RNA sequence: UAGACGGUGAGAGCCCGGUACGCGAAAACCCGGCACCUGCCUAGUAUCAAUUCCCGAGUAGCAGCGGGCCCGUGGAAUCCGCUGUGAAUCCGCCGGGACCACCCGGUAAGCCUAAAUACUCCUCGAUGACCGAUAGCGGAUUAGUACCGUGAGGGAAUGGUGAAAAGUACCCCGGGAGGGGAGUGAAAGAGUACCUGAAACCGUGUGCCUACAAUCCGUCAGAGCCUCCUUUUCCUCUCCGGAGGAGGGUGGUGAUGGCGUGCCUUUUGAAGAAUGAGCCUGCGAGUCAGGGACAUGUCGCAAGGUUAACCCGUGUGGGGUAGCCGCAGCGAAAGCGAGUCUGAAUAGGGCGACCCACACGCGCAUACGCGCGUGUGAAUAGUGGCGUGUUCUGGACCCGAA
RNA sequence: AUGCCGUGGUGUAAAGCGUGGCAGUGAGACGGCGGGGGAUAAGCUCCGUACGUCGAAAGGGAAACAGCCCAGAUCGCCGGC
RNA sequence: CGCGGCACAUCCACCUUGUGGUGGGUGUGGGUAGGGGAGCGUCCCUCAUUCAGCGAAGCCACCGGGUGACCGGUGGUGGA
């Protein structure tokens, strides 16, 4: 029972080339050079779903740091004073109050300044 | 009723074949060989240990000869005469064949392992020594 | 257990008692699956061939010198990676015929005929056509009085040639002698119609 | 075709009644003056094929 | 008694060639019967005597060197070739595995002999869990042709309009080629470059991006545009609708920011400046044979299980007991045998055999036990098929030398 | 000092051992520590080490950087330490 | 660690108390050579059923689905 190979083989060729639209050069026209980039494109994507949770935190910290130094406190002593007062707001929403509501960010900086100890360099 | 599409084989009687050399998700490129040496392209004979003198030439031969004229005897115990023939009677070479205790067209020999309580009258080639003692103790006889 | 004979264009005249040791064996599907598979293996003709790289015509010499060209070295023009060359591990002519034990063959036929008789699918007649010249028009109308199904196994004796010729070209009627019954043809047919000369010559071959 | 057996292993091994495989011991055919009787009695008789050679020896006898 | 198979403008027992079934042979050949014709026989048979004669010659035998047999010169018979020597005709001669004696068997050196067995260039009739144009024969097509070589030899590629040519009258641009309008057709999205018409590769149009930037060509973050759909409110011409704007959502594009050293092989280690790959399409490597070997899953029967050749059946079915494996082992063997070998051993070992989970009964007893019954009715087991994993002999996973 | 062998405790699922089916491997690499050969040279060479990592291990750190330091990726998240 | 999906092993309860399913704990899931387990897709045949000149195969595009090999829907093209 001789089996021609074309009907089976052309099912993985189409889904590679449909997922390779937008690529330039031979990486969107040819099957062999597009299967290689899909090895790279789906590895980088796995690499970057796990890395974008510390890119947004790297962006949320950089904006809280800017909104704290207008209310003359550092990012260093802001996280300390919020933990000492028992405020469990995450850094995503604390860097969105920093833009969308700058007057309620100051009312949080004034709580993180009161629960902070009297001499922050003294031994505890 | 039963039709040809109600006939499936029993569970476990038919497992699928192992096709090899069909991609990296199964036994892949080397097909379970992995090597680059002899085992990757050929077989190695069983009669070969790498150059040292093998196990079939180190050891000495078993001693002796084989008797070309050896006469064998098929064997029934006297405790099987009891179980097969519980009332006794004439126990010939032909009645031990049909009851399934000895083979066809062979010289028989009655040995003596078991307990014989039946009163048998057994005819066979070449009785044993402890077999004649247990047959005559039950009141029987033992002829050639 | 009690199967009664029906005459063509008539009513019940007699009865045949089916033995329990021949028509009430329990069903064993894995035993019947091996027997039916081993029969259709024996029907394969197995005539299918290819050519390996030594049977293909020509292709003896080495097509060019091995070193110095920039081509790959090839060795024969009929090596199997060539277009038009030999076939590796191709079909050769085979024989599919399984050596199934006798007690397994004969205990699937008894198990299939038991399943027919347990559901009222065994019919006994005395003759298909009432005379001696064949007639398919009268044989078709009589089988419709028995069964209204698409597959019928008419088991008649070999000397009855008028009843044989009267059911040759009906669609869904298979004819076989009583000593040629097998598991595949009894499980295919929805209904089995024995002749009374055929059913008595099947019971008497099994006591 | 039919499976041949090894003519050398059939002359050096045999089977007991329960499937063990036995052999004779070496260092006993000649040069027997300097070997004390504590050594020729250790090398006398038969022993069982060791458990690491029992797979190649079984597939030479069969 | 026909529902085989094909043809017919698309799946036909009832439209055609056919099929089932049944008729048919001037002549030629073949088989058979009967006559003609030809040939052979038509005198010995039985009993007895036991003297003689004959029973296949350069042969048997022996010896030298070889061949072949399970048998490789070995203790080497039987059989065959050459060289030399070279018999006996039944009270003979030859064989029975050196050789001898007895006993058994047969008549060498003359010839002929059906059947069962092996094969298919070719001829009829069927069939395919075989191929369907890179497949199957090298050969569906000028095929052993074209072509290559002095020669022996090697040896391709090339199928498909439509149901029917109805194969595009005529007109127009053009030298033609090719095309446009008509026209045939169900369809010209079938035009003798012709069924379906994929991919690489090549254009034309069009949306967004791109001429200050260092880019394994992507990926996560991401503004802006373009496109197409749509909740609130304006024109409400509103049965309208979206006309426009703000929102929301698909699809295309991606200014810009971060991260990021191709695939494969082979390697201690490769993005590697180690190897292989220009690209796409088709093809290209663990297969088969065997009651083979070992181990396993499953099914049948079970102290038994199973047949091989072959035989009868339209077939896959029914017969077929020769054989094989199991049933008792030990020993070099004779042999003995639940034992046996070694040994001077009723010493010890080797290998083999042997249920105390069980009350009871026994000469048991501080208790378990010892041996044997009764079972409370303890748990052994093989063998045949079909799958799978390895293995043996074959080319044996595929490709490659000098 | 460690290491090793036996034993009595206590702790610990995927430890050990016997016997079958199918293997692969038998070219190793650097780093810590103890040594030989070398000139107490080598990214050198040859041994020891219930020593480690690479091999066959991605991530974070050392600017880059198989073998060093931290830590062993089942998948998802615009949470936290 | 948090919250949610899957997978294997083991323990513990229930049901054919086992050939297995139900529920709850707890542990575990990088991987080359290599070993074991369960599946996808193509072609041929048998059986049963169901579509098809009111448009099958094949091919193309779009919208969808599965833990993976991959699958379903609508349309266009096409002609068994
Ligand atoms: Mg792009
Ligand atoms: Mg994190
Ligand atoms: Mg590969
Ligand atoms: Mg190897
Ligand atoms: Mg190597
Ligand atoms: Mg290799
Ligand atoms: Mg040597
Ligand atoms: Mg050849
Ligand atoms: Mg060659
Ligand atoms: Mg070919
Ligand atoms: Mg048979
Ligand atoms: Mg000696
Ligand atoms: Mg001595
Ligand atoms: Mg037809
Ligand atoms: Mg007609
Ligand atoms: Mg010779
Ligand atoms: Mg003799
Ligand atoms: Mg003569
Ligand atoms: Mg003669
Ligand atoms: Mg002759
Ligand atoms: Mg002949
Ligand atoms: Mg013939
Ligand atoms: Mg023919
Ligand atoms: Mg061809
Ligand atoms: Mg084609
Ligand atoms: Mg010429
Ligand atoms: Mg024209
Ligand atoms: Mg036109
Ligand atoms: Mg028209
Ligand atoms: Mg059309
Ligand atoms: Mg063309
Ligand atoms: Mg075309
Ligand atoms: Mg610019
Ligand atoms: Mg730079
Ligand atoms: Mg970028
Ligand atoms: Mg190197
Ligand atoms: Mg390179
Ligand atoms: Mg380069
Ligand atoms: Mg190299
Ligand atoms: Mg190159
Ligand atoms: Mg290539
Ligand atoms: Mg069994
Ligand atoms: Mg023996
Ligand atoms: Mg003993
Ligand atoms: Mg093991
Ligand atoms: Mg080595
Ligand atoms: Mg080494
Ligand atoms: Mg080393
Ligand atoms: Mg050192
Ligand atoms: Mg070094
Ligand atoms: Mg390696
Ligand atoms: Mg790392
Ligand atoms: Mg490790
Ligand atoms: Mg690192
Ligand atoms: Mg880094
Ligand atoms: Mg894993
Ligand atoms: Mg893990
Ligand atoms: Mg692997
Ligand atoms: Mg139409
Ligand atoms: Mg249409
Ligand atoms: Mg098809
Ligand atoms: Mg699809
Ligand atoms: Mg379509």
């Amino acid at each position: 029972a001789r089996v021609k190979r074309a009907v089976n083989a052309h099912k993985k060729r189409r889904s590679i080339l449909k997922a390779s639209r937008g690529y330039r050069g031979q990486r969107s026209r040819l099957y062999r050079k597009a299967k290689e980039q899909q090895l790279h494109s789906l590895n980088y994507a796995y690499r970057d779903r796990r890395a974008r949770k510390g890119e947004f935190r790297k962006l949320w910290i950089a904006r809280i740091n800017a909104a704290a130094r207008l209310n003359d406190i550092t990012y260093n002593r802001l996280i300390q004073g919020l933990k000492a007062a028992g405020v469990e707001v995450d850094r995503k929403n604390l860097a969105d109050i920093a833009i969308s509501d700058p007057a309620a960010f100051t009312a949080l900086v004034d709580v993180a300044r009161a629960a902070l100890p009297e001499d922050v360099n003294a031994p505890s | 009723t039963l039709k040809l599409h109600d006939l499936r084989p029993a569970r476990g009687s038919k497992i699928a074949r192992t096709r090899v050399g069909r991609g990296d998700g199964s036994k892949g490129k080397t097909a379970g060989r992995g090597t680059k040496g002899t085992r990757a392209r050929k077989q190695v004979p069983v009669t070969f240990e790498g150059g040292q003198m093998p196990i079939h030439m180190r050891l000495p031969k078993l001693k002796g000869f084989r008797n070309r004229f050896r006469t064998e005897y098929e064997i029934v115990n006297v405790g099987d005469i009891n179980r097969l023939f519980p009332q006794g009677g004439a126990v010939g070479v032909d009645d031990l064949v049909a009851k399934g205790a000895v083979r066809k067209n062979a010289l028989v020999k009655v040995l003596g392992d078991g307990k014989l309580t039946a009163k048998v009258d057994v005819s066979a080639h070449k009785f044993s020594g402890s077999a004649r003692a247990k047959i005559t103790a039950a009141g029987g006889s033992a002829t050639e | 257990l009690k199967i009664d004979v029906k005459t063509p264009a008539g009513k019940v005249d007699g009865a045949i008692e089916l033995p329990a040791e021949l028509f009430d064996v329990p069903a064993n599907i894995a035993l019947m699956h091996q027997v039916v598979t081993a029969q259709r293996a024996a029907a394969r003709q197995g005539t299918h061939s290819t050519k390996t790289r030594g049977e293909v015509s020509g292709g003896g010499r080495k097509p060019y010198r091995q070193k110095g060209t920039g081509r790959a070295r090839q060795g024969s023009t009929r090596a199997p990676q060539f277009t038009g060359g030999g076939v590796v591990h191709g079909p050769k002519p085979r024989d599919y015929s399984q050596r199934t034990p006798k007690k397994m063959i004969a205990a699937a036929l008894r198990g299939a005929l038991s399943d027919r008789a347990r559901n009222g699918r065994i019919h006994a007649i005395t003759e298909l056509v009432e005379g001696q010249n064949p007639s398919t028009k009268s044989a078709r109308a009589f089988l419709a009085s028995l069964t209204e199904r698409k597959q019928v196994l008419v088991v008649i004796g070999r000397s009855d040639e008028a009843g044989a010729k009267s059911v040759r070209n009906l669609p869904g009627v298979h004819i076989l002698a009583p000593d040629q019954l097998n598991t595949y043809d009894v499980l295919r047919a929805d209904d089995v119609v024995f002749s009374v000369e055929a059913l008595n010559a099947y019971i008497a071959a099994n006591t | 075709p039919k499976a041949k057996t090894h003519s050398g292993a059939s002359k050096r091994f045999r089977r007991t009644g329960t499937g063990k495989i036995v052999r004779q011991k070496a260092n006993r055919r000649h040069l027997l003056e300097h070997k004390p009787s504590t050594r020729t009695r250790r090398l006398d008789g038969r022993t069982v094929v060791a458990a690491n050679d029992t797979k190649r020896v079984t597939s030479l006898l069969n």
